[PDB]
């Protein structure tokens, strides 16, 4: 399986350069990743900036170095020279579709398969807004064309000896890492489900779209929400009745091992009892 | 006289990848930055050196590695002036390198501003950065007596034993500071919310709940097998009437036998707890 | 008048709550203190024993150390 | 009378000495293993 | 407070069941008026600031003299009152509760309460004076609660307590 | 609690009794907790002008009453009409009976407008002089001199021991001959021997030249004279010498603020568009904290605006004492627009001691305004820098001093045991002594959690209490606190527990304090024992010159028991004393402080003290000179 593991540095490292050169707004800022993968895992550490600048009202105007740029690469080769590039990193807010067109001046480099990740000025949801591209050729059923497209794949956060405690040494605030935890992820779970709910809320919006004067309608999303009945809501109500059961065995043996453990500490009042015999030289 | 350092966050942690996990024969790089000498140090841009078979050598302290570098600073939008270099050592107790301070003497009548952070990465494997510093007479008193490290009392500087004893003598060689850490705003929350414990694991709807088909049966034998062998050991231990409290096993045996049992009833009970019921949050 | 004697009720009644607040947590200064302790306790190889043939009036004793041989050492003032 | 302004030492010791150590107990909980695995 | 107990006046209806000396001062009992207003004269006396203890003594004894007298009905009322937090139960009070309050489930019709309510009689029901006198009743109730939804566990199990004569009848209705 | 004003007048004609002052006791009982117990602003101010002309009419009562009547009400008015209702017997000693104790009373607002303002108004013009503050200091010139009997030896044993760079001996015992010399105006011990004179650094001698800011205090003429050549007309060096003869100049002075109005506004001015050299910062330093002087209890735009420039030097050296003058301003209630201005250019500067000094003037811009400051106080929390949290504690309690509240003390206790962070934990340590001075035995008590634990900071907070309140009182119960700071060889709590040795044995002698000459080795065998670190010797000479300051004849009360309230320069004196972190020769702020304990008389027509025999206690086991 292809999983993309970023590591934290790369949002550190541009999130310095959006504030010098003041990018943001619809500004995208294109770096590139690196590492060594020989396989379908895809492991990303180190990152480079590319000095790139585009137009907001033309998204075909676009300049990038290619050999000047690896000069950072030839100066890195020195210092490891086991890692090369593997890929690529843009930011894209509005996800611009110049990087649709051409797949092979960013695979002549990379000799590894085309990986772009997005980094947004922003980054602020509390979701995963973090998203990796595979640029393939996949079959579409929308009646136009097969052509080439991004294939999208889950990505995290990397976390090694270096900078597992040194995030938290600069925090050592906030922890709580106990049983207590399952009160903030499902919360985080509610969460998500909110976090899509509100791209729910887009996707009513994309009836809007179509409500617009002269906007397409694609046959790929009408796929995937034409299912949303038939799957999983009174038809689970049939299999209701054996569920119910299963989650009633987890009450069981849970209540009653839960008070038997808990009646091990009676030795409180045994000790106390035996402070005041001890009191004789008190 | 005094001074006092520190440290950004983006900046802390670059060669300490290579330093720190990524094993001995350790690099060196320049650091950039702006401040006010003699009451803050400021250190932002960071780039390490070359490798080579030597490590540290004339090659990486030349300048045509440099030459390519000070290019990419205006192109990628971070650029500063030069506020230091740092290096590594394997923990060496006394005299870490005379040849790092050669490079620092070369470089200190043209800034002056320039402080030489070193870091331990042997030792910084409990977390903490290591805290030393090289640095020439700012204010001179130090060509006799003076005491570095503004608020000279502060805290005991521990390391071991023979430099930190030899702050008087060779002062003019050595120079303290106490190295601190900061960060700002988008440094300090941005970060929290994608790293906390772990990972920030993206889409919390993911869980093993949609993996339960045979391991659901395999959860009720894991809180019926063990947990019956935990109900006897516990009156085995228990049902001996020797006592006489004094030493005797009494470091930890017990817990295995009588309180880890109470614990290993709470071990199935909290993944009793962890998936709980009605994960599926309500609906049908 | 109940305003004073309401008053004086609900003080017996937390005492013991948080007399055992403070034991808890004097409890829990007694542990990260002795983690911190290991660190300078931890600085020596270790210690050595052996057996104690005889003692003298010079107020020091004789250890035969089982690797090695008999030395007349010196006790503490707890001994 | 005038005792009962005299009335709320005590009783404002033991309120303000219960929360405190109460939130501090989570704390001291979770820097107890930073520092245990740190020596 | 803790200077008055529920013992002070507990030793006048222990009197009016005799029937041969005493029945009060004379057969009219028209003293126990004035007496119906003594036993709830602390009641008045208990309030937000008074009586944090004895105050659970008191409905007590004035609800375990609504056996054969009194209205039962005013205990529904009494419910308004009955809540407050329980101080501390000492050694006789486990008896002394739900005894005489067991034959409450002989008017409303009920079961199942029964069970729960039952084994205050038979805690700590053995004493002094007690063992001929009021443990007999423990068993009598007991036996019959026995009957209406479990089972009774032994026979001769209840002789060490109360007479197997006395639960003979019992028995048989098995 | 109830608020009711017709029962205040209607049970006052209830008591028909008219010693008409032993009467008003009875009155004073009600009107004593108006600040105490009463939280209301408007309690005080539209009821308290009811009694005051019951009283000002017949002019024979308790004038105690009404000394408490204008200190939280920062209105002239009232003062206003006792000097007319008086003026009539034309008795300079009846007419200010009460102008005597107005001293400690009113601010600084009303001082101001008692001598200016009622020249054209029929008052007396020799009485002009003693309610600007002359009367107070003067005094105890000579009640610290002629009374003063100490032993040179004391200090003489730690005279030749080893010589300090930094500052240490050419500082620790340089602030501890400031505070024994204080108001002696004897400089003979720095004139002692040439060699050590001279051989002082560079912010030695900055501790140096404003070490005389304390022993000349309370002078005109000699508080910048005393030393000819860092005085314009001759120079020294180009390094930090002059700095502070202006750091600690208006320690010296009475609060006049027309000496250094121009003085030191044409340095500012001159040095405000760029600094490059060190000189331009030798007297800029000094010239930006001690320019809030003529800003002194009243507002000032040119303070104000004139210090805002130096911020944009890039310098951080005068850059945090102009951030204390800014906040010097504004005494008293503020204005939101001063407050604003210093939140913005926290974002800007890089400089660390000025992003925090913004945050100090914070505090000083509100005094008085308590619960409605919470606006800034959570703008102020909310922030994840850590110094911008500064004023969330002295802001809240100023009238609270004594019985306080729980509700103040409850939102400090969250915020402080949940981070460990020095100046968020270190912030709310301001508050705790100011809450405590209710009783000093509970001192003990809350904070007492503080020092069960083990940590620098959290047992450095323990003592700071036991120096407040417990101070001058004493406590039999603060021995065995005290034990387990002095063991631990961290400075922070060695130094906490020296400064609760240093304030709570001020004023003990044989039988008072029999543990006296246990806690005397810590001051002094120290010094001897060269395992410990400096501050351990730098504080050895500080606290031991804390007690002795004057002969042992001051001590530290920030309420006095007259009108039940605080100081002005007492209270700001001590917040900034106890920091040694982002700068250190902050010890020089102890001046403002010093409160001694004596009984002054006062004559009818010239206010000057006679000779007579006065009637206290004739022997020396209760209260004497303590001595060796």
């Amino acid at each position: 399986h292809e999983k993309v593991t970023i590591a934290p540095l790369v949002l550190l490292s541009a999130l310095d350069h959006y504030e010098r050169t003041q990018t943001k707004e619809n500004k995208r800022c294109v770096g590139v990743i690196l590492g060594d993968a020989n396989s379908s895992t895809i492991r990303v550490t180190n990152s480079f900036a590319l000095p790139f600048e585009e137009d907001e009202k033309n998204s075909d105007v676009w300049f990038l170095d290619h050999n000047y740029i690896e000069n950072m690469n030839e100066m890195c080769k020195k210092i490891n020279a086991k890692e090369k590039l593997i890929g690529w990193y843009h930011s894209g807010p509005k996800l611009r579709a110049s990087d649709l067109k051409i797949n092979e001046l960013f695979k002549k480099y990379t000799q590894n398969n085309p990986l772009l990740l997005i980094v947004d000025v922003k980054q602020q949801g509390v979701g995963l807004p973090t998203d990796a591209y595979v640029a393939i050729e996949q079959v579409k059923d929308d009646g136009t064309s097969t052509e080439k497209t991004f294939l999208h794949l889950p990505c995290t956060i990397e976390a090694e000896e270096a900078e597992e405690i040194g995030v938290e040494h600069l925090l050592r605030d906030v922890r709580d890492q106990a049983a207590g935890g399952l009160s903030i992820r499902l919360t985080n779970q509610l969460k998500s489900l909110k976090g899509l709910q509100s791209k729910l809320k887009d996707v009513v919006e994309y009836l809007d779209k179509v409500i617009n004067k002269e906007l397409p309608i694609n046959h790929t999303i009408l796929g995937k929400l034409q299912d949303v009945f038939n799957l999983l809501n009174n038809l689970q109500k049939a299999l209701t009745v054996k569920t119910n059961d299963e989650l009633m065995v987890i009450y069981i043996s849970n209540l009653v091992r839960s008070i038997i453990a808990f009646d091990d500490l009676i030795e409180n009042k045994i000790q106390n009892k035996k402070i005041q015999e001890q009191r004789v030289k008190d | 006289t005094k001074e006092t350092v520190y440290i950004s966050s983006i900046a802390l942690l670059k060669m300490l990848k290579h330093g720190r996990a990524g094993v001995p024969m350790e690099v060196m790089g320049l650091m950039l930055g702006e401040f006010v000498d003699d009451y803050t140090v400021n250190v932002v841009d960071v780039f390490a050196m070359p490798q080579s078979g030597t490590g540290v050598s004339v090659e990486a302290v030349d300048d045509v590695f440099q030459a390519k570098m000070m290019d990419m600073l205006k192109q990628t939008g971070r650029d500063q002036m030069v506020v230091g270099w740092y290096h590594s050592h394997p923990g060496f107790g006394c005299w870490l390198s005379s040849v790092d301070v050669n490079t620092q003497k070369s470089f200190e009548q043209l800034n002056s501003r320039a402080v030489a952070v070193v870091v331990d990465p042997i030792q910084s494997v409990k977390g903490k950065v290591v805290i030393d510093a090289f640095r020439l007479i700012d204010t001179g008193a130090l060509i006799n007596n003076l005491e570095p490290r503004q608020t000279t009392s502060n805290t005991g500087l521990l390391n071991k034993a023979n430099i930190q004893a030899l702050i008087h003598g060779l002062n003019r060689h050595y120079y303290s500071l106490n190295i601190d850490y900061h960060k700002t705003a988008k440094e300090t929350k941005m970060l929290m919310n994608l790293h906390k414990e772990q990972w920030q694991s993206g889409l919390k709807m993911y869980d093993y709940e949609e993996k339960e088909e045979s391991n659901l049966a395999a959860t009720k034998s894991m809180v019926k097998i063990a947990e019956q062998y935990s109900k006897r050991i516990e009156e085995e231990k228990e049902l001996t009437e020797e006592e006489l409290k004094t030493r005797y096993v009494g470091r930890q045996d017990p817990k295995k036998h009588l309180s880890e049992t109470a614990d290993e009833t709470l071990e199935n009970n909290i993944v009793s707890v962890l998936t709980a019921g009605v994960n599926s949050v309500a609906i049908k | 008048e109940q305003k004073i004697q309401e008053t004086e009720l609900k003080i017996r009644s937390k005492t013991e709550n948080v007399r055992r607040l403070e034991a808890q947590r004097n409890a829990l200064n007694d542990k990260v203190r002795f983690i911190k302790d290991e660190l300078r306790l931890l600085q020596e190889p270790g210690s050595y024993v052996g057996e104690v043939i005889k003692i003298v009036s010079d107020k020091k004793v004789l250890v035969k150390v089982q690797p090695e041989g008999k030395y007349i050492v010196d006790v503490a003032k707890d001994i | 009378y005038f005792k009962l302004k005299k009335l709320e030492k005590e009783y404002e010791l033991l309120t303000l000495q219960e929360d405190y150590i109460k939130d501090e107990q989570r704390h001291l909980k979770r820097e107890l293993k930073r520092a245990q695995e740190e020596v | 407070l803790n200077l008055i107990n529920a013992k002070l006046w507990f030793y006048i209806y222990l009197s009016h069941e005799t029937l041969a000396r005493s029945s009060e001062e004379i057969n009219s009992d028209n003293q126990n008026i004035i007496l119906r207003s003594t036993m709830m004269k602390f009641l008045k006396i208990a309030s937000l600031k008074h009586d944090n203890e004895t105050k659970a003594m008191l409905i007590n004894l004035i609800l375990r003299d609504f056996l054969n007298n009194g209205e039962v009905d005013s205990a529904s009322d009494f419910i308004s009152k009955l809540e407050y937090p329980h101080t501390d139960v000492s050694s006789s009070l486990e008896a002394r509760y739900f005894f005489y309050l067991s034959k409450i489930n002989a008017i409303q019709l009920d079961y199942s309460t029964a069970n729960e309510y039952i084994i205050a009689a038979i805690r700590k029901a053995p004493h002094n004076s007690k063992s001929l006198g009021f443990l007999q009743q423990s068993n009598k109730l007991h036996c019959c609660i026995q009957l209406l939804m479990g089972d009774i566990p032994e026979l001769s199990f209840f002789h060490q307590s109360n007479m197997q004569k006395s639960l003979l009848p019992y028995y048989h209705l098995t | 609690e109830g608020y009711r004003l017709d029962i205040i007048e209607s049970a006052l004609k209830s008591k028909l009794d008219q010693s008409t002052s032993e009467n008003v006791k009875i009155i004073n009982y009600l009107l004593t907790l108006a600040i105490t117990t009463v939280t209301n602003s408007k309690f005080r101010s539209s009821i308290l002008r009811k009694s005051f002309d019951f009283l000002m009419n017949m002019p024979n009562c308790d004038y105690l009453t009404l000394n408490k009547v204008v200190v939280n009400l920062n209105d002239a008015g009232l003062a206003l009409q006792l000097f007319k209702k008086l003026k009539e017997e034309n008795d300079e000693g009846l007419s200010a009976q009460i102008a005597f104790d107005l001293v400690s009373s009113a601010s600084q607002q009303l001082l101001e407008i008692l001598v200016t303002e009622l020249t054209a108004q029929g008052y007396d013009p020799a009485l002009l002089n003693i309610l600007s503050g002359l009367p107070t200091c003067d005094y105890y010139n000579t009640f610290l001199l002629n009374n003063k009997n100490i032993d040179i030896g004391l200090l003489n044993k730690s005279k030749s021991s080893l010589d300090g760079k930094f500052s240490l001996f050419h500082t620790a015992v340089s602030v501890a001959n400031g505070f024994m010399h204080a108001g002696t105006t004897d400089n003979s011990f720095i004139k002692a021997n040439l060699p050590w004179l001279g051989k002082a650094q560079n912010w030695a001698k900055f501790t140096a030249t404003a070490s005389l800011g304390v022993i000349h205090k309370g002078n005109l003429l000699e508080g910048k004279k005393v030393m000819a050549p860092y005085l314009p007309g001759s120079r020294a060096s180009s390094r930090f010498i002059k700095g502070g003869s202006l750091y600690g100049l208006g320690l010296i002075y009475a609060g006049f603020g027309r000496d250094t109005t121009d003085y030191l506004k044409n340095i500012i001015v001159e040095n405000s568009g760029t600094s490059g050299d060190e000189d331009v910062d030798v007297l800029l330093h000094g010239a930006s904290l001690g320019i809030g002087l003529a800003a002194m209890g009243s507002a000032n735009i040119e303070v104000y605006e004139a210090l805002k420039e130096v911020l944009y030097n890039d310098s951080a050296t005068s850059g945090e004492a102009a951030a204390l003058g800014m906040g010097l301003c504004m005494l008293g209630t503020g204005k939101p627009e001063a407050i604003h201005d210093m939140f913005t250019y926290s974002q800007e500067t890089q400089h660390g001691n000025i992003t925090r000094g913004l945050a100090v003037g914070l505090a000083l811009i509100n005094y008085g305004r308590q619960e409605l400051a919470d606006d800034l106080i959570t703008k102020m929390l909310a922030s994840d820098e850590s110094l911008l949290r500064y004023g969330g504690a002295f802001t809240i309690a100023l009238a609270y001093a004594g019985t306080g509240n729980n509700s103040a003390v409850k939102r400090l206790l969250h915020v402080a045991v949940s981070d460990s962070n020095d100046d968020v934990r270190r912030a709310a340590v301001i508050a705790l002594g100011f809450v405590l001075l209710r009783d000093y035995t509970t001192v003990p008590r809350i904070v007492q959690l503080l020092s069960k634990s083990h940590n620098a900071h959290v047992r450095c907070g323990t003592a700071f209490a036991l120096g407040i309140a417990c101070a001058g009182k004493g406590l039999q119960s603060a021995i065995d606190v005290l034990d387990p700071l002095t063991k631990d060889p961290v400075d922070f709590v060695r130094q906490a527990a020296m400064i609760a040795l240093s304030m709570i044995l001020i004023q003990q002698t044989e039988k008072l304090n029999p543990q006296v000459a246990d806690i005397n080795k810590n001051f002094l065998s120290v010094i001897t024992n060269k395992h410990q670190e400096g501050l351990a010797k730098f504080g050895a000479c500080v606290a031991q010159g804390i007690m002795n300051a004057g002969g042992r004849n001051v001590t530290i009360q920030l309420e006095n028991a007259d009108t039940g309230t605080l100081d002005t320069k007492s209270v700001v004196g001590l917040v900034m004393f106890s920091q040694f972190w982002y700068w250190f020769p902050l010890a020089h702020f102890l001046s403002l402080s010093f409160t001694p304990t004596t009984v002054i008389g006062i004559r009818g027509s010239d206010q000057a003290i006679p000779k007579f025999q006065m009637n206290c206690y004739a022997k020396e086991d209760a209260f004497s000179y303590p001595r060796m």
